């Protein structure tokens, strides 16, 4: 047949731009970054209304100070987590301290090119990972199977990323508050989803200083919904 | 039989200031009954404002000093050039000790810097890795001469106040860095009068928030 | 380096052949004529040696090898393969016998040894099958003489008689109308000269035949003296005398 | 772990004023027996370093080759191999002071004690000592074994600090070296009379002296010694 | 490099098939037919053995019919040098477990086994699968006597009557006719013998083209016997039954 | 050893290897699993075309992994015993490790890590499986059910049906399960399980098996005698 | 065509298509300028985005406080052989007290690279990289490419539209070799180099990206406003 | 060294002295013996200090991970276990450990023995050290169920001063900790020298000291 890690005529590793597809079939992930905290939303997509859709776990936690979204083929991103959350408890047993997100995502993504013929393909799942610490705070990364991480103030990635992205160009400024940003992510997600947005197939996160990361209730997520619904019917 | 082991004497002295810290220690290598060098540095600047000394067997003390440098040299690279903490350091010092817990470096290390608050702070560790946050710490041959007269002359133990009768101790003022280093002198000068493996030279090293700073004082070569 | 080719070279077809094991099959079919008749009290094993040129001593190469004291083996199709072979069928009686129970193998077990050998040929990573199929004759105390074919795919089977090789269908055909279960040795060792004559067409003597037998114990191979128990081998190689005395009453 | 079988005893050597010196007798001792006479312990590795070594023979031939090899490797795609990307002193420690501590990690040590003695590229001296513990320590003078006890105590006299060296020229320094081989001959029984002398100076290079003798020796005393006490006779 | 010759012998086909699986199926189908039938008081084992020869030397000859241990015997359908293989396994693993516990291995439990070697062989490893189909018969105290098959999937399933190899198309109707469960040995005998006489691709059903077996509690008292009947008995028992 | 990338991306961005195993469990054998409001049943087709089978030895199609956790499968049968096996040594490994069972969720994200774990390691295919877990939680009585399914994926689902026509019985399910009111019962919960499969199964004689897991390790099979009794009582009512 | 599947496979002609697509990528990355004086050297990025809320993906690399390098290309294939070149100058230090000569950095690179253009399995390295240095021979620029080929130069450049960078320092090669104890104005000739490759765009404060080594400074990076001085 | 803990119906008290001992010489007398593991996990520290100190931070970072991946806070009974089982693959060469795992978890208040020869016990009072044998004598004449918190405080640091007076190689100071349900509440480093005197005092015991 071919090699896995094969170049193509342009430069590019074919297997890693055939992943980039798979992950464009994946549900709807979108992050926002504020200097009162970065806001991670999710699209379930349950397949079926018999799906008990909270069982849905595509937002996740690595450490108390940070948080990951994910988009494509999920079942790949369990062992992401897991080595994310070994890399992070390690460092703190090493360190006696938290560690950085930058290289909490490095640490991921040097992971991600080590396919060959090692694991036998590249993930078909991307990651939006959102933390904070001391140096650099708020911050939030899109990690790829490429092994390439862009730090982003805002990113969708997904099946309607690019809409998203255009939306998110328009919307974001450096002054956006946490509950502006929470609406925000609801209403961009309400815009590219297929069915109607509600608390049972939508899900929020967030992560604060204070707080830490903590996913969003059903019935807290449910008042931002129609707190959204009627700030958008006032104009 | 081959042992791998060795005593090349000196002793080491760190104190925690309220906003500066010491390490001293004395400049002397020997074995057995002979003297190796009369100044052969002991206490090291590590980068990032801390400063080490691995007492005991030169070798392994030697080896763990060139770790832990690197050490942070490492840190720079994967943290972006992030500032190494003096409690970061400590634990890493930890899993270099205990990485040889069934073949251990035989030192009694002890390390010195300012905290994330900026005061002043200590570490000491055992050959196997225990360490603990520490005021006034000595290491090495003769610190059982210099301890007892620390705990009378920084933390005034056994001292009350005068009239009370053991009914009032006596208060916990904080020392200056000269104070502190009348102190390190003192107590190296009746160290050197006591332990033959105690002499020749003392070498401080003066942490601030301004940086690393030396000091050298001779003492006697007998 | 390192040997990448861990998968199998012989797989099944739609049809469900073995490709490889078939093909080995027809390489044998190639091979000169070798054949084995089972007697009452013996077994004898024969072929042509088909010399590869005149210049070439062909004393030097034997068709037909000893493998114990009491089992013999001949062959049809690829001669290197067979050399090997034959090695490792030595070797394997010792190692997973001899050494064991102190005696040499029973020819059945030497032959499923052997058998395992060839079926794994067929099976393991990066190798093709044996290019040959092999004739074992041999004796032991409890199962008495016997006569086995082993083809390429590690299948093995007991014969009264029979032929492998180039004119197998034509040898086997001859051997059916001559055998009965009250032949004698020296009545085998006359069909097998009479049916190894049909498929040799040049100089047919003791210098151009190559014929082996199990039979009787031969003390004087034995090598010494002194031991009740020990009477010597079984397996024993005619000479290009004694099969020339036997064309001459053929 | 092992035990040492032909032996070298000590090696000296100081610090002067433009340099180093090192000296070291040419004796292989088999226990007691003084078996091998014309063995040069003093290797020197290109024109600014010398390496004494005291201990094991085998394990000094060994390390000899090692230096030999670390030569070669080096000129290996190195066009600056004898000017600036030559081997200093500095490089040449280092290098056997990490051999020195492996070996003993791996309970299977280099039964020696080495001193390299050499001059810089900037003109610094250099003179430091390793060995099979692969303890290190640096001193205006260093010597091993027996000299660590006789020789050093004569050569601090001349350099009893760092601030002596300067004031200490190549004529003094050689000249109390040269006395403590007389000293350790008399007093050392490993010891022999025949020695060589390396000096490594930053202005005059390397000078390296074999065949060198013990000599002005004190013996004529002697005859007047009679019996352990009471005895005149 | 090496990549280009491979075959990969352990992929799904786009209908979500095993392609050497099927096509190791495809070449048992072409080996002679193998029988099992379970009765209450035994179990029988006939097979086919494969065109033969008058020169072959049939009462020294094993192709179809092997002993596993006491209490448990297979009959074989495909190629005899694979079978071989797992045969040896399969006997010491029955070893294994018998020095383990100190009791005789469960049958179903040396069926697994076996069954999971051939599963490992078409999911990794690279390799061509064994081109082997078992019956399993045999007896132990908690089920009795069983009947099992495997295939080369590693899939394994127990039956009352059940045959392998070729026409088990036909064999089965024939099979799933004319048994009871209240059948016994004799009968049961007597039908394997009846269902490979009329699926036969030859001409006529002799004593040397046959293997034949009985597991029965037929020996003095509460215990089991193994029969792996002569060529003589083979002949006396179609006379018996009315076949030759 | 044998490191070749079975499973791999094609330009679409599918691993094919992956989608057909799902293909290999279409082909198999209808599987259904409902809870109701204090117990589980597990449903499961029994393919009719195999007569002579000794029902008694034949491979059962629910598997025991621990006294309080069941699992059943739709696709290829060799395969999931593997994947049984080491769901039971790791139900096993848990007791011994952490002095508790295992939860039905950790069970069903272990086995699922196997699966996944088999669609990017060299030399090896997907698991032609997919799998039903139910049970109770150690000292809990609310009912679990997840499914999973070759590419790794797994779920948690108040009714599910795997294998083929599947389609056609979760079609049945989603008119008729109601999540306000789950089956309050236990016979209520059998009947809808039964109900279920008689839209696929053809005939209601040996075709259909019924589990039903219980709080507190109260897990039995049900005999053809009584299933024959639901699939009276389903008929009778119908002629109306 | 038929020979481009493997590194391991020779065309007719006698190229190795693997090794050439891999040099492609680089032509694909941003264009990065390198270029020194007798005391100091210079390494010069334009840095890319991947939109306007992501950040510029870093260029430059730190090796040792005397070695560096930028990288165009594969990112990745960058921090691998940059994490490779830490270790060796760090082995060179720790056991011969010696700071790793610049050329022989280049001559262990060029092997690494070797090796996954001979081996099957493996594949090139996809990354170009423009290594600066200053040692006991004063200071070095050397151009890196995955086909193993090292090269020590005045100047160079790689990348997208890199050959006008080039040009402009084959014309200014005698100004700028005698810049002596001057780093602004070496920068200032690096950052008009890294102009004549520009299109459209032009450079920012966080598009730009400077390094520099030399006789009394340590590699260093300039990012952010840290090179407003330079725009 | 002394340390002890206990079960009571308010959660369960931990104490420690602080001294530490070269041969005779006493190197340290500022020891933290009672290790913070996590905010509802506590230990002590006996015998080896490096061992006691690095394997149960290993055993946190073991904790948190199981808190991460079964979004569920570990128990006392799994805590204790992970760490029994990973002392005891280097049995017989040379670590030195004897600890007590303190917590709350779903079955209330726990608190396991561990060692490096290889126990691991469940308990309602544990003392382990040179000094335990002086500890036990106060604890068991003393020890109720129906123990107010500030009762059970005070019982556990006159345990120790017990130990600490008669033992050689125990002594220093006194730190108290506190576990609830609601996590672990620290209870202050208390002077012996100065607890001595006081407790002799309120309390009249050590008459045979003058003071
Ligand atoms: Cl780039
Ligand atoms: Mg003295
Ligand atoms: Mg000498
Ligand atoms: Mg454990
Ligand atoms: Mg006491």
């Amino acid at each position: 047949d071919r090699g896995v890690s094969t170049f193509s005529p342009e430069g590019r590793l074919f297997q890693v731009e055939y992943s980039l597809e798979a992950i464009k079939l994946g549900s709807t992930a979108i992050g926002i970054a504020t200097k009162e905290g970065v806001v991670l939303g999710v699209e379930k997509r349950a397949t079926s209304p018999l799906l008990e859709s909270d069982s849905i776990e595509k937002i996740v936690e690595i450490d108390r100070h940070i948080g990951c979204a994910m988009s494509g083929l999920t079942a790949d991103a369990r062992s992401m987590i897991e080595h994310a959350r070994t890399a992070a408890v390690t460092h703190n047993l090493y360190y006696d301290e938290d560690i950085n997100v930058e290289s909490l995502t490095q640490s991921v993504c040097d992971l991600a090119l080590r396919f060959g013929e090692l694991m036998s393909r590249p993930f078909g799942v991307a990651l939006l990972i959102a933390g904070h610490d001391a140096d650099d705070g708020y911050q939030l990364f899109h990690a790829e199977p490429s092994g390439t991480f862009y730090r982003y103030n805002a990113k969708a990635i997904g099946s309607g990323s690019e809409g998203a992205q255009a939306e998110l160009l328009n919307e974001w400024h450096s002054s956006l508050t946490l509950k502006e940003a929470e609406l925000l992510v609801l209403k961009i997600l309400k815009q590219v989803m297929e069915e109607k947005l509600d608390e049972n197939n939508a899900q929020l996160s967030c992560i604060t200083k204070q707080d830490g990361f903590k996913i969003y209730d059903n019935e807290k997520t449910a008042e931002l919904i129609k707190e959204l619904k009627e700030k958008e019917a006032a104009e | 039989q081959f042992n791998p082991y060795g005593d090349n004497g000196g002793t080491i002295l760190g104190i925690a200031g309220e906003d500066f810290a010491v390490l001293a220690g004395d400049t002397r290598n020997i074995t057995d009954y002979s003297i190796n060098s009369r100044y052969e540095p002991k206490v090291f600047d590590c980068g990032d404002n801390i400063v080490m000394s691995a007492n005991g067997f030169a070798a392994d003390g030697d080896a763990l000093v060139k770790r832990f440098k690197n050490s942070v040299k490492w840190y720079h690279f994967d943290h972006n050039d992030k500032k190494l903490s003096i409690n970061s350091a400590a634990r890493n010092i930890q899993h270099l000790l205990y990485s040889r817990r069934f073949f251990p470096y035989y030192v009694y290390n002890i390390i010195a810097g300012l905290d994330e608050d900026g005061k002043g702070a200590v570490y000491s560790f055992d050959p196997v890795g225990s360490y603990q946050r520490e005021q006034c710490r000595a290491g090495g041959a003769a610190a059982s001469l210099i301890m007892p007269f620390l705990d009378n002359q920084v933390n005034f133990k056994n001292q009350y106040e005068p009239g009370t009768n053991g009914k009032v101790k006596k208060p916990l003022k904080y020392l200056s860095v000269e104070e502190v280093i009348k102190l390190v002198r003192d107590s190296f000068t009746s160290a050197t009068e006591r332990h033959i493996q105690v002499g020749d030279g003392l070498e401080i090293l003066i942490v601030t928030k301004d940086g690393v700073r030396k000091e050298f004082y001779e003492l006697k070569r007998d | 380096m390192t040997d990448r080719y861990s998968f199998s070279l012989t797989t099944f077809s739609p049809s469900g052949k073995l490709g490889q094991i078939d093909y080995a099959l027809t390489a044998v079919k190639q091979g000169v004529t070798s054949l084995g008749i089972k007697a009452t009290n013996g077994v004898v094993i024969a072929t042509e040696k088909k010399s590869s040129s005149p210049l070439a001593m062909s004393e030097t190469l034997s068709k037909v090898s000893l493998l114990t004291p009491d089992i013999g083996a001949v062959y049809s199709g690829m001669g290197p393969d067979y050399r090997v072979l034959v090695d490792k069928s030595r070797k394997v009686a010792h190692t997973s016998y001899k050494r064991i129970y102190g005696e040499y193998p029973p020819t059945k077990l030497l032959v499923s040894e052997v058998a395992k050998i060839m079926q794994e040929a067929t099976q393991s990573g990066g190798v093709r099958p044996f290019g040959v199929s092999l004739l074992i004759a041999g004796h032991d105390e409890f199962n008495g003489f016997s006569l086995y074919q082993v083809d390429p795919s590690g299948s093995y089977f007991p014969w009264k008689a029979t032929a492998i090789g180039k004119g197998s269908v034509a040898a086997k055909t001859f051997l059916e109308k001559r055998w009965n279960d009250e032949l004698e040795l020296e009545d085998a060792i006359h069909i097998a000269l009479l049916t190894l004559k049909e498929s040799v067409e040049g100089e047919f003597n003791g210098d151009t035949i190559e014929l082996a037998i199990i039979g009787d114990e031969n003390p004087d191979l034995l090598g010494y003296t002194g031991i009740p128990t020990d009477k010597g081998p079984r397996f024993r190689k005619l000479t290009s005398q004694e099969i020339n005395d036997r064309l001459e009453a053929l | 772990t092992q035990q040492p079988i032909v032996t070298g005893t000590s090696v000296i050597s100081m610090k002067y004023d433009n340099g180093v010196i090192i000296a070291a007798d040419n004796l292989g001792s088999y226990g007691s027996l003084l078996r091998f006479n014309g063995v040069e312990r003093l290797i020197p590795v290109g024109d600014n370093t010398v390496v004494g070594i005291s201990g094991d023979i085998s394990d000094m031939q060994h390390i000899e080759r090692l230096l030999k090899d670390l030569v070669t490797e080096n000129a290996y795609d190195n066009p600056l191999a004898d000017a600036e990307e030559a081997l200093e002193p500095s490089y040449i420690f280092e290098y056997l002071a990490t051999v020195m501590y492996q070996r003993r990690s791996k309970m299977n040590p280099l039964w020696n004690a080495i001193i390299v003695a050499g001059v810089q590229s900037n003109g610094d001296q250099f003179l430091r000592y390793v060995n099979l513990l692969g303890v290190t320590y640096s001193s205006p003078t260093l010597a091993t074994g027996f000299g660590a006890h006789m020789a050093n105590p004569l050569l601090r006299k001349v350099v009893d600090r760092e601030s002596d060296i300067p004031k200490t020229t190549v004529q003094v320094a050689e000249e109390a070296i040269v006395n403590a081989m007389r000293v350790l001959y008399y007093r050392d029984a490993r010891s022999s009379r025949n020695f060589s002398l390396a000096i490594i100076d930053k202005n005059t290079g390397l000078t390296f002296k074999k065949n060198l003798q013990v000599e002005n020796m004190k013996w004529d005393f002697a005859k007047d010694i009679k019996g352990y006490g009471t005895q005149k006779i | 490099g090496s990549r280009r010759y491979d075959s990969r012998t352990t992929i799904f086909s786009p209908e979500g098939r095993l392609y050497q699986v099927e096509y190791a199926l495809e070449s048992i189908s072409h080996a002679g037919t193998a029988i099992g039938i379970m009765a209450s008081d035994g179990i029988v084992l006939a097979a086919e053995r494969k065109v033969t020869s008058t020169l072959l030397e049939q009462d020294t000859s094993t192709e179809k019919l092997y002993k596993l241990n006491d209490k448990i015997a297979v009959a074989v359908a495909g190629l005899t040098a694979d079978a071989e293989i797992l045969i040896n396994t399969a006997r010491i693993h029955a070893q294994n477990y018998l020095k383990t516990y100190n009791e005789d291995i469960p049958v179903e439990i040396l069926v697994r086994r076996l069954s999971d070697i051939k599963q490992g062989y078409t999911q990794h490893g690279g390799l061509r699968p064994f081109g082997v189909s078992f019956i399993y018969a045999g007896y132990d105290d908690r089920y009795g006597y069983q009947l099992y098959t495997s295939n080369p999937s590693g899939n394994y399933t127990g039956w009352k009557a059940i045959s392998v190899g070729a026409n088990t198309s036909a064999a089965q109707t024939l099979l799933q006719m004319d048994y009871k469960d209240d059948m016994k040995v004799d009968d049961a005998i007597e039908l394997a013998l009846k269902t490979l006489s009329k699926t036969t691709d030859s001409s006529a059903l002799t004593y040397d083209r046959l293997e034949f077996a009985t597991i029965r509690k037929g020996a003095n008292d509460g215990e089991v016997y193994q029969k792996i009947f002569k060529p003589q008995e083979i002949k006396d028992i179609l006379v018996k039954t009315g076949i030759t | 050893g044998y490191d070749r990338a079975l499973s791999i991306f094609s330009p679409d961005g599918h691993i094919f290897q992956v989608e057909y195993a799902l293909e290999a469990v279409k082909r198999g054998t209808c599987a259904v699993g409902v809870k109701g409001k204090n117990c589980v049943v597990l449903g499961c087709e029994r393919r009719s075309t195999l007569k002579l089978q000794d029902t008694r030895i034949t491979p059962s199609k629910v598997s025991k992994i621990d006294s309080h956790v069941v699992l059943s499968f739709s696709g290829l049968n060799a395969d999931s015993r593997i994947l049984i096996e080491k769901a039971r040594v790791e139900a096993q490994s848990h007791r011994l490790t952490l002095e508790d069972p295992v939860t039905v969720e950790y069970l069903t994200r272990y086995v699922a890590g196997v699966q996944q774990r088999y669609t990017q390691s060299g030399g090896v295919r997907p698991f032609g499986v997919s799998t039903l877990i139910a049970g109770f939680d150690p000292r809990d009585d609310e009912p679990k059910l997840y499914q999973t399914e070759p590419s790794g994926i797994y779920s948690s689902w108040s009714a599910q049906t795997i294998g083929r026509n599947s389609k056609t019985v979760r079609e049945f399910l989603e008119k008729n399960y109601d999540r306000k009111e789950p089956p309050a019962t236990v016979e209520e919960c059998v009947k809808l399980t039964v109900r279920s499969l008689l839209e696929v199964v053809q005939t209601g004689a040996k075709n259909i098996e019924i589990t039903v897991v219980k709080p507190d390790s109260d897990i039995v099979a049900l005999s053809s005698e009584e299933i024959n009794q639901y699939v009276t009582q389903i008929e009778q009512e119908k002629q109306e | 065509n038929n020979y481009d599947g493997d590194t391991v496979t020779f065309s007719p002609t006698g190229r190795l298509f693997q090794v050439e697509y891999a040099l492609e990528a680089i032509k694909q990355g941003s264009v990065t300028v390198g270029l020194r004086s007798n005391t100091h050297a210079v390494l010069v990025a334009l840095k890319r985005n991947a939109d306007e809320l992501s950040s510029y993906q870093k260029k430059i690399i730190k090796c040792d406080e005397h070695m560096g390098l930028s990288l165009a290309g594969l990112a990745p294939d960058a921090r691998v052989l940059s994490n490779y070149l830490r270790q060796q100058c760090n082995y060179s230090s720790l056991v011969f007290n010696r700071k790793l000569a610049v050329e022989r950095a280049g001559h262990l690179l060029c092997d690494k690279a070797q090796k996954n253009t001979q081996s099957y399995g493996g594949r090139p390295y996809g990354v170009g990289l423009l290594i600066i240095g200053y040692d006991k021979s004063g200071a070095h620029l050397l151009e890196f490419q995955p086909s193993g080929n090292v090269t020590e130069l005045y100047g160079t450049a790689i990348g997208a539209r890199s050959q006008g960078a080039k040009t402009y320092l084959e014309r200014t090669l005698d100004t700028f070799i005698k810049i002596d104890g001057n780093p602004d104005e070496l920068i200032k000739a690096g950052v008009e180099a890294i102009s004549q490759s520009l299109r459209d765009e032009s450079l920012t404060v966080d598009n730009l990206s400077i390094a520099i080594v030399g006789k009394d400074t340590p590699f260093t990076i300039y990012d952010g406003e840290a090179v407003a001085k330079y725009i | 060294t002394t340390t002890l803990a206990f079960k009571f119906r308010h959660g369960v008290i931990v104490a420690a002295d602080s001294r530490a001992t070269a041969g005779a010489y006493i190197a340290s007398q500022t020891v933290k013996k009672v290790i913070e593991i996590n905010p509802y996990l506590l230990g002590t520290m006996a015998g080896g200090a490096a061992d006691c100190s690095f394997w149960e931070r290993l055993l946190a970072r073991q904790c948190r991970i199981y808190e991460l991946r079964n979004k569920e806070r570990i128990s006392v009974a799994a805590a204790s276990k992970l760490l029994a089982n990973m002392v005891y693959q280097y049995k017989g060469m040379g670590l030195s450990m004897g600890t007590m795992i303190c917590g709350w978890d779903k079955r209330g208040p726990g608190l396991y023995y561990v060692d490096s020869e290889g126990n691991r016990i469940s308990g309602a009072t544990f003392s382990v050290g040179s000094g335990s044998v002086y500890a036990y004598g106060v604890l068991d004449s003393n020890y109720k169920w129906d123990l107010s918190v500030e009762d059970a405080l005070y019982l556990g640091k006159r345990s120790i001063l017990a130990a600490a007076h008669r033992d050689a190689y125990s002594g220093g100071s006194v730190n108290l900790y506190h576990v609830t349900e609601d996590g672990w509440i620290y209870h202050g480093n208390h002077d012996v020298g100065e607890l001595f005197w006081k407790v002799k005092e309120e309390e009249g015991s050590f008459n045979n000291v003058i003071g």
